[PDB]
């Protein structure tokens, strides 16, 4: 994890029950990003052709 | 649903215009076909006035014409093989 300035503050609900606000900044900063690994493969299968 | 020479013709009218030789391929797609199909280079030459290596570029963009786009269509082939005889041989003389 990262250690993030946080407040406690309502802000024109944005923020209503559970919904959370971000920085520009902590996104410019490249925080948080995450790299993930997806992967291919592929056969031949010989026929009678 | 006609022969490829009129399936070329669709792809040259889908091709821009800009494509070099594309009048004089068309000219020999229109009644010089046999020659084409002989690769009778001298005659289809003679006849067309085809000038050296315009014939390697007609060639080339011939060679871009997408034949038989319908077996590109039907991407599938489901794979048949029968497994029968084993020949795997590991170490040599395996009774596979």
């Amino acid at each position: 994890g990262q250690n993030m300035r946080v407040a406690f503050m309502p802000w024109n609900g944005y923020n209503f029950e559970d919904s959370i606000l971000v920085s520009e900044r902590v996104v410019q900063e490249d925080r948080f990003t995450t790299i993930h690994i997806q992967e291919l493969a592929c056969v031949s299968r010989d026929t009678k052709l | 649903a006609k022969d490829l020479r009129d399936c070329l013709l669709i792809q040259l009218s889908q091709f821009a215009k800009e494509t070099p030789w594309l009048e004089e391929a068309r000219l020999i797609i229109s009644d010089h076909l046999d020659l084409l199909a002989n690769h009778d280079f001298r005659t289809l030459m003679r006849v067309t006035r085809l000038k050296e290596e315009v014939l390697k570029e007609a060639v080339n963009l011939i060679q871009s014409l997408d034949p038989r786009p319908g077996q590109s269509i039907q991407t599938s082939e489901p794979e048949y093989v029968i497994p029968d005889v084993l020949v795997r041989k590991v170490s040599g003389r395996w009774t596979v």
